[PDB]
């Protein structure tokens, strides 16, 4: 979900500090401004570390994982109990480590969110560089360092 | 046509319920805003209140000032005006806005684009979605709830 | 800090000028406990036993026998905490728009923090009473685009498994038809042994304006709000009936006992409207607050309330 | 610890959140003893 | 797929009648139980609760455990399940019972079958009849008052 070391079977050794971030727990971006706009929204889903996009329907709008040229923003963090999503506007540029596709995403490639709000390799409807090498975590569970900066 | 018009009156209004009460033009500024928003104020040519503004250049002999327009030329959104000063107050389109917007003479969710006078209308290059219906103030006068996000791909 | 902090200097003396909250009508003083919890939850155990058969005789030998099984329940309260934000004038400002009659500008609508921050506050209360009432929180009057809650958070109106009755369009302007309705409702509630109890009656204008035509030649004495307290008597063991008026209702009459075992009010101590410590600041002078306060906390039993509603399609 | 009582000074702005949620608990209560049915 | 409702109640139930107070899916067991039951456990593989059960194995690595299954391959009905250590309670199929199962989406008397998700169905291998009409707790889940007494001929 977005804690995943909850159910740890034994306790983790932290003399070690490099090696160290790269997990589904670290929420917010790697370099984080004080003036960056956070807007948060109700969500129906898991949009956690995913492209996502407003949905109309009675309710307010709410966001889910989506992408094109349906983007609206990046979700960063949720929490869980009040089921709310913190998400940062496509207006405003981003740093930090997403959710890709598959594996075969490699440094300087540009990416595209697809349908369901994960970064692939790709004209473009936005400008997105991937930093590093796409990184497993999970089976079925790839992050990528990704710098968002707007739109093509 | 101004933003807040004065005129005093020999009888007090009475207000009644909770619900609906924004719904004037005098509410200026967002329904929903950031204190990380960057606002700008530039002299006003026309009345550009609550529409979308183009800057425009005189003949060098006075600086830019801004004037309602759309289309391709859009610089930002006009969401606050002072009469004694004729400054406008302007969100640029780097930055994005929820609230009432001047509507041409239209449904949630429904794509919406700037004209040339700079009221909205249902489609191109900016992602200006409603978020409610249009509402009739005057007979030419519309507003409706929008949400402007960013430029668009082609 | 009130040597420091204008702001709340300021709140502290004009907290007093804010008016208590109508809600508090509609309960008794025994019905409404405060918890300490800005957000989060509460959880509560129950215990019920049934039949599952019927039952056994005892002949001869037998060692197949019926059972009585048991179950519990977990019910679960949960809290949220909402924020609104304000504009005004910078407190060394207010100098600059003190004209003779008032303070504040009327051009662009800027007040002084003290009278912002009372009517911010009185229209979040009222904000609050309609959530306690109808369980929705909306500032349409069609009332559509609601906020979307967390589960388990109800008011008087929509609590679910409790009686429902409907009245029909065309006979919207029948006293009787809607008399017989709420006479069906109050059959169907279930008070149990704390039906001594006083009773509680949330009525509409228009209701209230039917209810005080004579009783049907028509009864020259009795009224209708006098056979509606007769009945209402019959089942509250001829307690104490309260009728209130209320116009947030629309063509609806709700009903249930003012008694604490059935129905019980635990909000937040923090559920009225708090200020912020943070204030925004520039080099202009327009500032920004911030108001706190939290929804939800309201707990009732099953088929305790009558709700009535007159539809008039 | 209530804004009712003048003689209260608060310290910081816990305890002036304190005291407002007090002074609405005694408004309460005090609404409930003068209202008579 | 819980025994217990996963969704906390929203409000606290009225205890006064006792009639029809036991259609409910925490109801575990049966309506009539004997003291002399044969009554064994084994590791759940899946949520076979109020279901009949098979004996599935693997590489032989770890001990056989029991699904949701009928047909030839029926074993037991699962009446009881302990979510901690994910223990299913099972009924030889030697062994008569009479309670509430599953019934796949039916009046007194019907006779029945288990299918292959272990489902109750009307009518070859094994003696159940029900005792009453379907009831139904979820859009998708319905419950009905069983007999299951041994394997039948033929």
């Amino acid at each position: 979900m977005k804690n995943p070391q909850h159910d740890a079977s034994l306790l983790s050794n932290s003399n070690e500090f490099r090696d160290k971030n790269v997990e589904f727990f670290a929420s917010g971006g790697t370099r984080t401004s004080k003036f960056d706009k956070l807007e948060n929204h109700p969500f129906l889903g898991y949009p956690y570390k995913r492209g996502v996009k407003r949905v109309i329907q009675h309710y307010e709008p709410h966001v889910e994982a989506g992408g094109g040229e349906d983007l609206y923003g990046i979700c960063i963090d949720i929490d869980e109990f009040s089921k709310t999503a913190t998400i940062v506007p496509i207006t405003n540029n981003f740093e930090g480590y997403l959710v890709a596709k598959d594996s075969t995403v490699k440094v300087k490639d540009k990416l595209i969110f697809n349908k369901d709000g994960a970064l692939e390799k790709v004209k473009a409807t936005i400008n997105a560089t991937a930093l590093t090498d796409a990184k497993q975590i999970s089976n079925e569970v790839y992050l990528v360092k990704v710098a968002v900066f707007g739109n093509k | 046509l101004m933003k807040n018009p004065q005129q005093d009156s020999g009888l007090l209004s009475n207000s009644i319920d909770f619900r609906d009460q924004n719904l004037i033009f005098s509410n200026s500024g967002g329904v929903c805003t950031s204190s990380k928003d960057k606002i700008e104020n530039y002299p006003a040519k026309g009345y550009p209140y609550k529409r979308g503004v183009k800057l425009s250049f005189g003949d060098g002999t006075t600086e830019l000032e801004v004037e309602a327009g759309g289309g391709d030329d859009l610089y930002g959104v006009c969401s606050d005006i002072d009469e004694f000063s004729g400054m406008a107050t302007v969100i640029p389109i780097t930055n994005n806005f929820t609230g009432y917007l001047t509507l041409k003479k239209v449904n949630p969710g429904d794509k919406l684009n700037f004209n040339q006078h700079g009221e909205l209308e249902k489609v191109k290059s900016v992602n200006a979605i409603a978020l409610s219906k249009a509402h009739k103030l005057t007979e030419d006068l519309f507003i409706v709830l929008a949400s402007v996000f960013g430029n668009r791909a082609i | 800090l009130f040597d420091e902090n204008y702001y709340a200097k300021a709140v502290a003396n004009i907290i007093g000028e804010v008016k208590d909250p109508i809600m508090y009508k509609w309960f008794s003083p025994d019905q409404i406990e405060d918890v300490d919890l800005q957000m989060g939850y509460q959880k509560t155990v129950k215990w019920d036993a049934f039949l599952n058969a019927n039952p056994t005789t005892i002949a001869n030998e037998v060692n197949t026998i019926s059972t009585i099984g048991f179950s519990s329940e977990v019910v679960r309260l949960n809290y949220l905490k909402l924020q609104y934000k304000f504009r005004h004038l910078k407190q060394t400002s207010e100098k600059f728009y003190t004209s003779d009659s008032y303070i504040g500008d009327i051009n662009n609508n800027l007040l002084p923090f003290a009278q912002a921050y009372k009517l911010a506050s009185s229209e979040i209360i009222k904000l609050i009473n309609h959530f306690v009432l109808t369980g929705t929180v909306s500032i349409q009057k069609d009332g559509k685009n609601q906020k979307r809650l967390l589960p388990n958070m109800y008011g008087l109106l929509n609590m679910p498994e409790q009686i429902k009755e409907e009245v029909a369009s065309g006979d919207k302007d029948k006293m009787d038809k809607i008399f017989e309705k709420i006479e069906a409702g109050l059959s169907k509630l279930e008070l149990g042994d704390e039906f001594s109890t006083p009773m509680m009656v949330i009525v509409d204008p228009a209701t209230s304006l039917k209810l005080v035509k004579p009783y049907a030649a028509a009864s020259s004495c009795e009224k209708w709000e006098d056979v509606l307290i007769q009945t209402i008597k019959a089942i509250n063991n001829r307690e104490d009936v309260y009728i209130e008026t209320s116009n947030l209702l629309k063509h609806k009459i709700l009903i249930y006992p003012l008694n604490s075992e059935l129905i019980k009010f635990k909000p937040s101590k923090y559920m009225l409207p708090t200020p912020n410590e943070q204030v925004d600041k520039d080099s202009t002078d327009v500032a920004h607050s911030y108001i706190d306060f939290v929804l939800g906390g309201l707990l009732a039993t099953r088929k305790t309330i009558l709700q009535v509603n007159i539809k008039q399609s | 610890a209530s804004l009712l009582d003048s003689n209260f000074v608060p310290i910081n702005f816990t305890e002036f959140v304190q005291a407002i949620s007090n002074t609405y608990k005694q408004r309460r209560i005090q609404f409930y003893e003068n209202l008579k049915r």
